[PDB]
Order: structure tokens, then C-alpha cells, then sequence
């Protein structure tokens, strides 16, 4: 089972609690089974600089061939301050700091949800922290290694832990250098997993003839009528929701609201007003 | 045995980035600072928006309680919009935000306490751990802990299953907005709910509540310490008419023994000891401003410091079964006998000083665990099949709208002012705000520093119970700094 460590910028922890509701696998087998979640600062059993020891000791064991999962934006301005996640020796070390660190020896970096894939919510207008998306900190700062973005705000956890065994799968198939390039073929051009993000949820929608149509509901209630003129944002979206559905098939956006195009990299202000078109 | 400082950062099994520093002497913790480390600024991003948008951009202050920040929002918003939310909107926003209750405690005690007192298998991230942790169960004891860490694993997964019946998704739901719920309760869908919380119900009766318990009666010690203030405060939630003045959980403030009435106006945000503009210190959040100051000397925080009339209170379920004062659950009541010896009726029979200790939180979580079981039923039968729930408002011109409730962790605030169509201002006053924030202008310790003073350290290689305080809080700095 590989070593995973899951670092937590400017999250909100939703990225975590998504992954809790895994269905098949659960969460225990993918836990027991599937990683080692060696660091992780919700759920890990020791605490301080005996855990972030405990995740250099694995990394540097591990070097090349650790997973590293960043949950949340990464902050640049005010020399990295508005992220601390730990303290060792006295040293402060900010998510900047842990990226540096820990980016360039990762087999790859999972940046999951959309303020780690794109910035998100953290990075959005009236915020002043330089929230950054994983992919352009590491790239700004020289560090080549592979990023696949899982966004979503949150992600369902079929797609965290999708991406997850596809890529454990492409490396058993090829080798690891072999496996990562299997990955990157199949993302899109925002580094998104295809077999999760590649269909429109409009084109795909069960709703589409209302549209086609031009039978707006006026209410959110009104589950008759497209949902488009409440603010539907599903013709800019790319993700599965129509099929998949969510919290173990009871219920998606659509049919419950709107969606608010939550996996795209303008969320949320190029989605935003919500609730008109 | 001397004076030792000692810092711990992370801390974990809690939600977000915080550090804790304590000063041991002689075996006892003399001191404490905790630090909230990660800013976003909710407050400034949500300004000149459609007002409407806050129900969606807040939830992402955190995904372990947005259904709390999701209900605030729109009582704001419903406040400033002048929409009279439906009677079967109010009930189906309960049932969507009631269920995330039974989830967050239940992940509380499990997934984030429960190693505190039980050894879980031997692999990440069960291990490693301090080589002298003081697990302290029997064989047969920690196994049941283990057992039910797994099996609430898939209890809480159903919980959000409930959640998402009629909020859509979990976390960060869609069917809340200004005006009620947008998806009218169906026949089958109740059913689905109704088949859910039966196993939920189950899980909390017969394993959760009698665990807690069961454990405590094993670290009695814990019930000795962490008292801190024993002051609490509750804002009332869960409204159960359509008036504003029934709700499941009454507002009240408790403190040097004498229980108030809570009036808002009485709250100030503090920012001596907090990353803010010095000129921002001591504001009602009617008038409150959000201007980061991340190098000012002397400060520790990015969480502010709250005070009601200038007191250090906590929240969470402590709080508000302290504040409420309802019966026991009878299992409850009957383990106090057998495994403590103790006679107990109502939740202050518990006595302040085992009320507000380490111990006596986990069991407050659990009493309140229970005490939802039966909000949750009654609204199941008070909801109506296929009566609206929403309405469809108008943005106002010019507004402002304040939503009170309980988070599972403590008391919660929305404040929204509304000008020219837009949010003007937005200020959140959340739970762990409360509980995890540093010293105010005037020096005075926030409620989980002060509940550190006398925690035992006897082993300052091995300074387990500091950690174990602060987790008996349930704290979460997404929450706390926004
Ligand atoms: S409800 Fe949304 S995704 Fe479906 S047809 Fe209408 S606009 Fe498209
Ligand atoms: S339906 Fe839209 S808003 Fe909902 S999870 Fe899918 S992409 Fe995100
Ligand atoms: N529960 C919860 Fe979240 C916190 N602290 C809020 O408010
Ligand atoms: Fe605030
Ligand atoms: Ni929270
Ligand atoms: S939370
Ligand atoms: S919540």
C-alpha cells in the first residue's frame, strides 16, 4: 500500500469528509486496503512535530515514490502566513514551505478540490491572501512534478478515490514512470480525470428537452421545467453528477437546485450570480 | 519538576490548523496560547455580491458543519429579504441540518476523540503515536472502541445520506436558500429517511451513548479537569413554530454560578492578541470589519477574541444541555448509577465542576447526540408530504439581517447588511470562534486556554491530556477564522 501524505492548505475539510462518504470501496478498505495514510491532521493518531517527523521519516524513505494529496489553496502573500500547518524545532512551517519540501519528491501530487485544482473560493475577488492553485505554485516555482487536479467543491469521493486506483493501476500495468505517463493521457486540458469530468452535465441532463424546449421553472420547487433561469449552470460544466448522483445515489444538484458548476476553474466567480442565468 | 514549554502544531484529529502552547510546571499546565493558523477572509470575498450567493460561498467556511453556516445564511437573508419561509420549508430545513448534527458528533467522538482513549490497528494512521499514550481499556474494551470506530465510519456516511434526502448533497448543500428548501419532501423520499435514521437511531442508543460512558468510567480522572470559566453561552436553535419563539434549544447565558438572558448586542470582538487592524478592536459584529494584519507585534491568532459583556464563555452541546438543563436520557442516567455511582435526573445533576471538565464534554455530546434522536422524530411526523417549502423573494435594495443558531459545536452567527443590491457587509460570529480564541484586549484567556490551566502533565515526554483537552471542544479553525 502506498504512502500518502494529505496536506491541508486554506481547506475547509469538506475534501476529507467527501472521501468519508466513499461507498464501494468504503473508506475502511480504502484506508486498510488501498493507501497508507501515513500524515493526515484530522484523523491521524500522534500529533505536532512527532507527526510531521514521523511524515519527513516516510518521505525521505519513500523519496520519488510517495503520494502527496494537497487539500486546499496554497497563500503566497505576507511570506507565506496565512497557512501555517505545523511546527518543528522551533521552525513554523507554512504550506509554501511544505510544498517546497515535499512537492519535488512526490511520485505525484494530487491536488484535490477546486481551491488546490484552481484557487476556488480562497482565491476569489475581495480575497488578499495570493491564494494559488497547486499546479501554478509548484510550476512558478520550478517543481516539475506531476499534478492531476480532482476538482469539485467538494469532489465526490468517486472521483478522489477513482483517480486514486486509476493511477495505482496504470503503474502496476507500466512501472511508475511508465504509469504516470498513462495518467496524463487521459486528462483534459484543466488536468482533469476523463473518465470522471469528460461529459457536459447538460448535454447529459435529464432535463435537456425542457430547455430544448424552453419550459423554465419559476420555482425551485418546480421540478418539471429546466432548472436554467434559476441559475443552472450545467451547460459550463464538466463532471458526472447525471449518472453518478451523490451521498450514495440519493440526490444531485440538478434535481435538488441548481448546479453551480462547482469542478470548473472559474468557481465560483465566473458561476456566480448563482441563482440567475 | 521545572518549568517546560510546550508547542504543538499540529494539533490533530480536530478540524484545521491550530498550535497549541502550554507551560507545564510541577506536572500541571500554568499556561496556555492557542493559535489559529490559516486565514481565508469570508468576510471581505463575500462583499458586493448578490446576497443570495452567501448561502452557497459561506458553507465553504467549513465542510464538516456547513449545514450550520448554510442555516444562518438564509435566516439572514430570510430576515433581510422580508420572506416568510413556509411552515414545511422550516421543518424540511430542520430535517436537512438535524442530520449533519448526528453526523458531526458522531464523527466527533469516533473518527477525531476516540484515539485518545482506544489503540486502533497497527497501520497508518492508527500509528505511530506517543509510546505512552494511557490507553488504559481492557482487551475487550478497546476492540468494542475499534469495532465501533469502524462500523460509525458507515453510520456517518448515512447520516449525510439524510442530509443530501433533501439538501441535495453533503457536504455543502444546494436545498437551502432565502425563502425555505428548494425540494418539496415526497412520500418515498421520507420513507428513504425515516429508513436511514432508524439505523442511525440504533447505532446512537445502542453502541455511541453507552461507549462514552463505558470510557469515561475508565478515565474518572477526566472528569477532574478543564474546568476553565465554567461560563457558557447559547443563541437557541432549531425553531419549532413559525413565530420565532419555540425553539428546541432556548438562548441563555450561564456564568459565576447565575444563569441570563442572551442579548446580542452584548457581544465585541477583540483583536489585541489576534492578526487584525488594531483600529478594528471591540466591535459589536453589527459594525464589524475584517482587516488582516499579519505581522502586528505581539498578536498570536487569526482567530478574534468574542466576549459578551466582557466575559470568556464557551459553546457546543456543554453549553447548551448546561444552559437547557433537560432529563438525561434514561441509559444515560442508568450508567451514571452503575459504573459511577451516581444519582442523576436532570443534566446539572451532574454537577458543574464534572459538567464542564474533559470528560463531561464527551458525555454533553452524547446526552446531545440522543436529545436530537427525538427532535429529528417529531419533525418527521410534523412535516407534510408535497406542501411547498419555498418562496421565490426579490433582492432588496437596502437591507440588513441577522441569523442566529447552533452549529454542533457552539453558537453561530450570520450578520448581512444590504446596499444597493449588493452585500455591504458580512460578518460571521461562529462556535469554535468562542471556544478556541486567543486573549482579549484586557489579557483575559480564551475558554479553551483557561480550560488548559490544571490539566495533568506528569509526563512531559508523553504530554498527552493537553491535546486531549482541546479535542473534547470539538474545535474547528476553518470555523473559528473564516
Ligand atoms: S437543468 Fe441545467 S443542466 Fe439540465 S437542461 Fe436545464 S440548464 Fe441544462
Ligand atoms: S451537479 Fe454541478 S454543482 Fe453539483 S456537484 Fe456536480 S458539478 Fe458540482
Ligand atoms: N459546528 C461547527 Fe462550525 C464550528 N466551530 C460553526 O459554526
Ligand atoms: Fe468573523
Ligand atoms: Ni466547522
Ligand atoms: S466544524
Ligand atoms: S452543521
Amino acid at each position: 500500500r502506498p504512502p500518502v501524505f494529505w496536506l491541508q492548505g486554506q481547506g475547509c475539510t469538506g475534501c476529507s469528509v467527501t472521501l468519508l462518504n466513499s461507498v464501494h470501496p468504503s473508506i475502511a478498505d480504502v484506508l486498510l486496503k488501498v493507501i497508507s495514510l501515513e500524515f493526515h491532521p484530522t484523523v491521524m493518531a500522534w500529533e505536532g512535530e512527532h507527526a510531521i517527523e514521523h511524515m519527513r521519516k516516510v518521505a525521505e524513505k519513500f523519496k520519488g515514490k510517495f503520494f502527496l494529496v494537497i487539500e486546499g489553496s496554497v497563500p503566497v502573500e505576507a511570506d507565506g502566513k496565512y497557512c501555517i500547518i505545523g511546527e518543528a524545532n522551533h521552525h513554523e512551517i507554512s504550506m509554501v514551505d511544505a510544498l517546497k519540501e515535499f512537492g519535488p519528491n512526490a511520485a505525484a501530487v494530487l491536488a484535490v478540490g477546486t481551491c488546490a485544482a484552481y484557487g476556488g473560493i480562497p482565491a476569489a475577488e475581495g480575497s488578499e491572501t495570493g491564494a494559488t492553485a497547486v499546479s501554478k505554485f509548484l510550476g512558478d516555482n520550478g517543481i516539475k512534478t506531476p499534478v492531476v487536479n480532482i476538482p469539485g467543491c467538494p469532489p465526490h469521493p468517486d472521483w478522489i478515490v477513482g483517480t486514486v486506483v486509476l493511477a495505482l493501476d496504470a503503474i502496476k500495468k507500466n512501472g511508475l514512470e511508465g504509469g504516470l505517463a498513462e495518467v496524463v493521457k487521459v486528462l483534459d486540458s484543466d488536468g482533469r480525470p476523463t473518465p470522471f469530468f469528460g461529459r457536459n452535465i447538460h448535454e447529459n441532463c435529464p432535463y435537456l428537452d425542457k430547455y430544448d424546449e424552453g419550459v423554465m421553472s419559476a420555482t425551485f420547487t418546480d421540478k418539471v421545467g429546466c432548472r436554467y433561469d434559476l441559475g443552472c449552470k450545467g451547460p459550463m460544466t464538466m463532471a458526472d453528477c447525471f449518472e453518478r448522483k451523490w451521498n450514495g445515489g440519493v440526490n444531485w444538484c440538478v434535481q435538488n437546485a441548481v448546479c453551480i458548476g462547482c469542478v470548473e476553474p472559474d468557481f465560483p466567480d465566473g458561476k456566480s450570480p448563482f441563482y440567475q442565468a | 519538576t521545572g518549568r517546560t514549554t510546550i508547542a504543538i502544531d499540529p494539533v490533530t484529529r480536530i478540524e484545521g490548523h491550530l498550535k497549541a502552547e502550554v507551560v507545564v510546571e510541577n506536572g500541571k499546565v500554568v499556561d496556555a496560547r492557542l493559535s489559529g493558523g490559516m486565514y481565508r477572509g469570508f468576510e471581505t470575498i463575500l462583499r458586493g455580491r448578490d446576497p443570495r450567493d452567501a448561502s452557497q460561498i459561506v458553507q465553504r467556511i467549513c465542510g464538516v458543519c456547513p449545514t450550520a453556516h448554510s442555516t444562518a445564511s438564509v435566516l439572514a437573508l430570510d430576515e433581510a429579504f422580508g420572506a416568510k419561509v413556509p411552515n414545511n420549508g422550516r421543518i424540511t430545513r430542520n430535517l436537512i441540518f438535524g442530520a449533519n448534527y448526528l453526523q458531526s458528533h458522531i464523527l466527533h467522538f469516533y473518527h477525531l476523540s476516540a484515539q485518545d482513549f482506544v489503540q486502533g490497528p497497527d497501520t497508518a494512521p492508527f500509528v505511530p503515536r506517543f509510546p505512552k499514550s494511557d490507553l488504559r481499556l481492557s482487551k475487550e474494551l478497546n476492540k468494542a472502541g475499534v469495532d465501533q470506530y469502524i462500523e460509525a465510519l458507515e453510520v456517518r456516511r448515512i447520516c449525510h445520506e439524510m442530509v443530501a434526502l433533501f439538501g441535495g448533497r453533503m457536504p455543502h448543500v444546494q436545498g437551502q436558500v432565502v425563502g425555505g428548501a428548494t425540494e418539496i419532501p415526497t412520500k418515498e423520499k421520507l420513507v428513504e429517511y425515516a429508513a436511514r435514521f432508524k439505523k442511525v437511531r440504533d447505532f446512537v442508543e445502542q453502541k455511541y451513548v453507552p461507549v462514552v460512558y463505558t470510557i469515561g468510567s475508565k478515565y474518572k480522572d477526566m472528569f477532574k479537569v478543564g474546568q476553565g470559566f465554567k461560563a457558557a453561552l447559547c443563541v437557541g436553535a432549531f425553531p419549532l413554530d413559525n413565530s420565532g419563539k419555540k425553539h428546541l434549544f432556548m438562548p441563555g447565558v450561564y456564568a459565576k454560578g447565575k444563569d441570563m438572558p442572551f442579548d446580542p448586542s452584548k457581544i465585541k470582538e477583540y483583536v489585541k492578541y489576534s492578526w487584525f487592524a488594531e483600529e478594528t478592536t471591540g466591535l459589536n459584529y453589527k459594525e464589524g470589519k475584517t482587516i488582516p494584519a499579519p505581522d502586528k507585534a505581539g498578536a498570536y491568532s487569526f482567530v478574534k477574541a468574542p466576549r459578551y459583556d466582557g466575559l470568556s464563555l464557551e459553546v457546543g452541546p456543554l453549553a447548551r444541555m448546561w444552559v437547557n438543563n433537560p432529563e438525561l436520557s434514561p441509559v444515560g442516567k442508568k450508567l451514571l448509577k452503575d459504573l459511577f455511582g451516581i444519582s442523576a435526573k436532570k443534566f446539572r445533576d451532574l454537577g458543574e465542576e464534572a459538567a464542564f471538565s474533559l470528560m463531561g464534554r464527551h458525555v454533553a455530546r452524547a446526552e446531545e447526540t440522543y436529545y436530537m434522536l427525538g427532535a429529528i422524530e417529531g419533525w418527521l411526523k410534523e412535516i407534510k408530504a408535497g406542501e411547498d417549502t419555498v418562496v421565490m423573494p426579490a433582492v432588496p435594495a437596502s437591507a440588513e439581517g441577522t441569523g442566529f443558531t447552533e452549529a454542533p459545536r457552539g453558537s453561530l452567527l450570520h450578520y448581512v447588511k444590504v446596499k444597493d443590491s449588493k452585500i455591504d457587509n458580512y460578518q460571521i460570529v461562529s462556535a469554535s470562534l468562542w471556544n478556541c480564541n486567543p486573549r482579549d484586549d484586557m489579557g483575559q484567556r480564551g475558554a479553551v486556554e483557561e480550560a488548559l490551566i490544571g490539566i495533568p502533565v506528569d509526563d512531559i515526554q508523553n504530554p498527552v491530556n493537553v491535546a486531549r483537552l482541546i479535542r473534547a471542544f470539538d474545535p474547528x479553525l476553518a470555523c473559528a477564522v473564516h
